[PDB]
RNA sequence: GGAGCCAGCGAGUCUAACCUUGGCCGAGAGGUCUUGGUAAUCUUGUGAAACUCCGUCGUGCUGGGGAUAGAGCAUUGUAAUU
């Protein structure tokens, strides 16, 4: 099985937010300390009823918020991230816990020289 | 009496050097770990490492590879805080270059942008 | 070849015959013609000079001036 | 009569080191050997188990010729440039955990009191044992 | 690595939060409780570095040199991912 930091997946998702923050590098902890802005939330009330009503994926929610946090409650939604030009579309697998969200869209095109 | 060579670690290692600086041609093996490894050994630090008895060279090996059992305090190791299980390690050897070329190719997994330009410059 | 940096029975029989014949002696002298390492050598003159075979005339840690007497 | 003053530095030291590791009194931290003394630094103290004595001795003798002093100066004092690698050099205070456990341990046998004005003093005591060491040590000549 | 130990030209808050001594905690970066100064007055003798003395190293890309890279701990900011 998956397991992040010495916790187990099945106990993951029962999780709630402020006890994860506790296994969390010191980037993460000084972020919710600092106090985490209201912008998340917005998202998160439509990225849940996106899988509440799901017919079996949730199909694409899209943000701007290339600045937030990749948190438990929201493994196996599918997000569009916007690049500042186009929308890049990912599925939140576990391995990902942790990171930020613009790390999965690239903002500018390999220099080639061709 | 006298070794000119001695092999430990799967390393060479030679008697001629200074042993709190020969130590170092290991992996992983900086001058300071060297440093405080041999003091917890007590063995004398001014000997040249072909001086060294067997049963001196086993406690040392014996404490590279478990250092949190003789209280060294952890934010001395170069693993602290390990991602699958929150354990604190030392890495040597050969295991060296096998937990890196293993973070990566997981970055790589994962579709991470360090992962993408890592591999696109290779 | 390499300097040695373990002092075995031959060169210290040596060393207690040749180093009286040398008009001047320091570090370097004994790291040149004899062949032990230099860490040996600031072994070798803090022993002869308490054994008295060489008289010290300055001493200054970066240099070194002893003489037959 | 003599004072400190009439003693050379690199000397008065030596042999208070000396006398004071004897008596055993001086309370050690206990972390020494893996403490650098300062984020300037690279490698820890050369002299393993003399070290501290040695600063226990400076620090004495420093603050019996001055009017009083504190934790904060001994750290500029101590202080030294650092690397910094490929940029150019830099002055950096030393390690202020050391320096504040070597001030509690001296005044626990009395050399040392605290101040009005903040800082620590030398003690009436502190002066008769410094003296002491000074003429021994011209003595010894 | 340990010990010795010396400058000159600046700049600083009530509009409010600038320059910060001293005590305590911490390996460190840093934290915390108080304090002086609208300044030849307090920070500040700005106890700066090279430098001097005593030791270790011994001519070997070496204990010279520290780019590139991994893991972790803090600080500024609404926000540190490239």
């Amino acid at each position: 099985t998956h397991s992040y930091r010495g916790v187990d997946l099945e106990k993951l998702l029962e999780m709630s937010t402020e006890d994860f923050v506790k296994l969390a590098p010191a980037r993460v902890r000084r972020r919710f300390a600092r106090g985490m802005t209201s912008k998340p939330a917005g998202f998160m009330k439509k990225l849940r009823a996106a899988k509440l009503a799901a017919p079996e994926k949730p199909a694409p929610v899209r943000t701007h918020m290339r600045n937030m946090i990749i948190v438990p409650e929201m493994i196996g939604s599918v997000v569009g991230i916007y690049n500042g030009k186009a929308f890049n579309q990912v599925e939140i697998r576990p391995e990902m816990l942790g990171h930020y969200l613009g790390e999965f869209s690239i903002t500018y095109t390999p220099v080639r020289h061709g | 009496s006298f070794q000119h060579i001695l092999r430990l670690l799967n390393t060479n290692v030679d008697g001629n050097i200074k042993i709190v600086y020969a130590l170092t041609t290991i992996k992983g093996v900086g001058r300071r770990y060297s440093n405080l490894v041999c003091k917890k050994a007590d063995v004398d630090l001014h000997k040249r490492a072909g001086e060294l008895t067997q049963e001196e060279l086993e406690r040392i090996v014996q404490i590279m590879q478990n250092p949190t059992h003789y209280k060294i305090p952890a934010w001395f190791l170069n693993r602290q805080n390990d991602i699958t299980d929150g354990k604190d390690y030392h890495t040597l050897a050969n295991n060296v270059e096998s937990k890196l070329r293993d973070d990566l190719e997981r970055l790589k997994k994962i579709r991470a942008h360090r992962g993408i330009r890592h591999f696109w410059g290779l | 070849a390499q300097h040695a940096v373990i002092l075995d029975q031959e060169k210290y029989d040596r060393i207690l015959k040749e180093v009286p014949t040398y008009r001047y002696v320091s570090v370097s002298v004994l790291v040149d013609r004899l062949k032990i390492g230099g860490s040996l050598a600031r072994i070798a003159l803090r022993h002869l000079e308490k054994e008295g075979i060489i008289k010290p005339i300055s001493k200054h840690s970066k240099q070194a001036i002893y003489t037959r007497a | 009569g003599v004072s400190v003053r009439d003693v050379a530095a690199q000397d008065f030291i030596n042999a208070y080191a000396s006398f004071l590791q004897r008596q055993g009194k001086l309370e050690v931290p206990g972390y020494v050997d893996i403490v650098k003394t300062s984020s300037g630094n690279e490698m820890p103290p050369q002299d393993a188990e003399g070290w501290f004595y040695k600063r226990a001795a400076s620090v004495a003798r420093h603050i019996y010729m001055r009017k009083q002093v504190g934790v904060g100066k001994l750290n500029k004092l101590y202080g030294g440039a650092k690397s910094r690698g490929v940029r150019p050099y830099k002055h950096i205070d030393a390690s202020g955990s050391i320096n504040r456990k070597v001030l509690q341990a001296l005044e626990k046998i009395g050399i040392v009191e605290i101040s009005p004005k903040g800082g620590r003093r030398i003690s009436e005591n502190g002066q008769r044992d410094l003296d002491r060491i000074a003429a021994q040590t011209l003595e010894e000549d």
